């Protein structure tokens, strides 16, 4: 194969090539270039058929209705709406706010933002293996809990929360639950005509589409309102105004088309390979898996080394491109529990669709002899 | 003139830009010739259907707008 | 030439073939597909050089420093990041704010919403040439007024706000200027490290760009600064958050460093064309020209035709991909604020011009709109009680 | 060994990410082989400046931490 390996899919995956050649055809004068807020022509019109051809790949997906899909720029974007949208809207009712310390910043950073404006945020710890404890959470909960946001798949070590029971609990208090589905969308089944969920965001370059475009999932029975956050013209059927990036929107559409296809046989090769990487490194003296192997994402492989120096282990792993959710340390991992030290020198493996057997096998071999020579070399290790 | 839909799509209570994003839809799951009976209060729809007829190549058969609820004859182009 | 002939360039604009060839190389497995915020691995790293790139290339267009330049996900987001930003950050030293009835919704409607968290705004009429009274707006200036958003360029009727004499009068008071130049970008020339504007919003599909990508100015000296509105992880410098478009960031820069290159002939070229289509219409018995012919864009064209349908006029220029403005219903906010009455502002177009109009088009334009008009005319009551 | 810097930069006050994003723009306009005297009190160039050197493909000639300001020698490589 091709060095570096790239093994950093959560991080963002390519576009697929098929993705890639659709959104060529909306973009030049000889393409569907037009703006879809232009009604007095062709241009406009053509443009808007793309829109909502793309929009009801992407609610197929979910198992949605398109007018309940609400196109952002990206999940930070759906999460910052989502949550800042529904905490406004529905702040007559109550101004307390539950989630959880390992969610992505874009929903933590929003809560604190709106800790600033007078609401209260509780964030709750998970449990080790990074699962969230529905007693703990009901314990929290109030009269005036209004929102409850707490991820689908956590983006760092993988971990799958039980966002079905999640949203009984929160549909049979009136309370908002809002999902951030950006890791879980193409990976696991969602159906949110079962689901209890009432908000949902997800991207586009998590899932083989492209950057700088995503979308938000708003209820419709029962209904569900937000505030919106960017104002100009009402577009978006009043919840995200602007103009529409249609070349961007169709992308999308066609990353999540191909979801749906290819869904059940990519994860299970996905979930194989992942079982043969950590097969593979597991009998290692100290290493300790972060998350959950037989309720984890099948695509993500958080391993901690212990007695290894953290920077040097990133140098030794120099032929693979990964990730450490680093000066300072992982905030996931921390409130997992992890020390410092121990955070510090743990590699994120994301797979991916262009993952292969060989790369893995290659990866395994790497990873025990980079292990076993920073040992060598480790007085931290020589205490052990 | 109304007697004879292969399809009806019932849009009452659904304001623009709904009733054109749920006729996109119908339109795109059937046959080309086939027609859809189009139940609407939107006052919008005088304007956008026809325009949706005019702009995306289809035929509009027939429209009642003289009165709640109005009804449009669609044919795919 | 084909049809229909586009004249609509200020609702959007084709990409050019150069920008989308640069795009198309940060999209796949074997393009520059990396975050650029992935700081462990070189996937990451140098897409984070390709960003800086277009980051200098917008910057060198509108005479900034890079580090001034925020990335938003276009016009909008960036005239809701300036003045939600501002007049948050600023809120102790007041809460009042001062803006124009022509401004684009971005700016209108964010000011309403700030109206309702408590805020007082005042919007002013324009002169029915478009042009803002400075007198009027010095007149509205108070203690307690923090903040002031008017346009370069206006979108529908192309009138050119003096923005250096507004610059003037905010910084000697010490309100924050926030200008809207999604319009004028490209078209008439800025330089920041002179003009005296603390934001401004641009974007990318104005000027041969792609959709779904923009910036706003951030002035650093004197510093101005903000409160983000796009929380997650204090991305751009604290101001706006989120994951970094390469590919969409690229095609910016790569339209904004095309536009400095080709400003000077373009815009000759296009006043020119903008010129030669006024003369072959401006005989016409009764049509009327919104806006100003010698400070207006190079680009821009509202015209009012008198004594016709408006709901024909469409149809009959139906060659034609323009614009009258209307929303949806009901006419032109920035017409009737002009001063026309409601059938006046439905019965008026407005031909915008780009890098892919020819003469040939403009003489077909002239022609169309000649032969419409007279035969529109003849079949209108409306025209028939005129001639009396 | 700092004595013979081709350009300057004085990147005091800056902190990250401008520092090297000041660094990326002044490398740009440089002839190959070259050399820039960074000095700057950001912390996170410690890091970040031979970071621009590894991933960048450039040539950290002589850097100096043990105190402030610091000073980076870089040749454009
Ligand atoms: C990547 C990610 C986001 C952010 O998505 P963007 O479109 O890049 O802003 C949010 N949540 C999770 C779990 C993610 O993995
Ligand atoms: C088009 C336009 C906007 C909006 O730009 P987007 O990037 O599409 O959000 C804002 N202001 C003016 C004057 C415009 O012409």
């Amino acid at each position: 194969m091709k060095l570096p390996i790239y093994l950093d899919y959560s991080a963002t995956t390519p576009v697929d090539p098929r993705v890639a050649e659709k959104m060529m055809q909306f973009m030049t004068m000889d393409g569907t270039f037009g703006n879809p807020a232009s009604r007095s022509h062709r241009f406009g019109w053509q443009a808007e058929e793309a829109v909502d051809i793309a929009r009801n790949q992407i609610a197929d997906l979910v198992g949605a209705d398109p007018r309940e899909i609400v196109f952002t720029s990206g999940a930070t974007e759906s999460d910052n709406l989502a949550i800042k949208g529904a905490a406004n809207f529905y702040q007559k009712k109550g101004k307390h706010i539950i989630t959880s310390k390992t969610e992505h910043k874009a929903v933590l950073d929003t809560c604190r933002q709106l800790e600033r404006e007078g609401f209260e945020v509780t964030y709750l710890a998970p449990q080790r293996n990074g699962i969230i404890d529905l007693k703990e959470l009901e314990a929290a909960m109030r009269d005036d809990t209004i929102l409850v946001s707490i991820m689908h798949v956590n983006n760092e070590i993988g971990v799958v929360q039980d966002i079905a029971a999640i949203g009984e609990m929160c549909r049979a208090r009136g309370i908002i639950y809002h999902v951030d589905a950006t890791q879980s969308v193409g990976k696991l089944p969602i159906d949110l005509s079962q689901l209890k969920v009432d908000l949902m965001s997800f991207s586009g370059h998590k899932i083989y589409g492209p950057k700088g475009i995503g979308a938000l999932y708003v209820r419709r029975k029962p209904r569900v309102r937000i505030e919106a956050q960017m104002h100009g013209g009402g577009h978006e059927r009043g919840m995200r105004s602007g103009t529409l990036p249609v070349h961007q929107i169709v992308g999308m559409g066609e990353a999540y088309r191909i979801a749906k296809e290819e869904m059940a046989t990519e994860m299970e090769r996905l979930r194989g390979l992942r079982n043969r990487l950590w097969n593979g490194i597991k009998d290692i003296e100290e290493v300790y898996l972060n998350g959950d192997l037989e309720h984890g994402a099948p695509n993500i492989l958080n391993v901690s080394f212990n007695y290894v120096e953290g920077e040097s282990l990133i140098m030794a792993l120099k032929d693979l491109a990964v990730s450490s959710g680093s000066l300072e340390p992982s905030y996931v991992l921390r409130a997992l529990g992890l020390n410092d030290e121990l955070a510090h020198s743990s590699i994120r493996f994301s797979l991916g669709r262009f993952t292969t057997e060989e790369e893995i096998d290659y990866t395994i071999e790497l990873v025990r002899k980079s292990i076993g020579r920073l040992r060598d070399l480790s007085p931290l290790w020589e205490m052990y | 003139l109304f007697s004879s839909p292969d399809h009806t799509l019932d849009a009452l209570g659904l304001r623009c830009p709904e009733p054109v994003m749920m006729v996109r839809k119908t339109v795109r799951n059937m046959q080309p010739g086939e027609t859809l009976l189009i139940i609407a209060d939107d006052p919008a729809t005088t304007r956008d259907i026809p325009g949706f007829c005019t702009f995306m190549e289809h035929e509009l058969v027939a429209k009642e707008t003289d009165g709640l609820p109005y009804r449009y004859l669609i044919r795919k182009g």
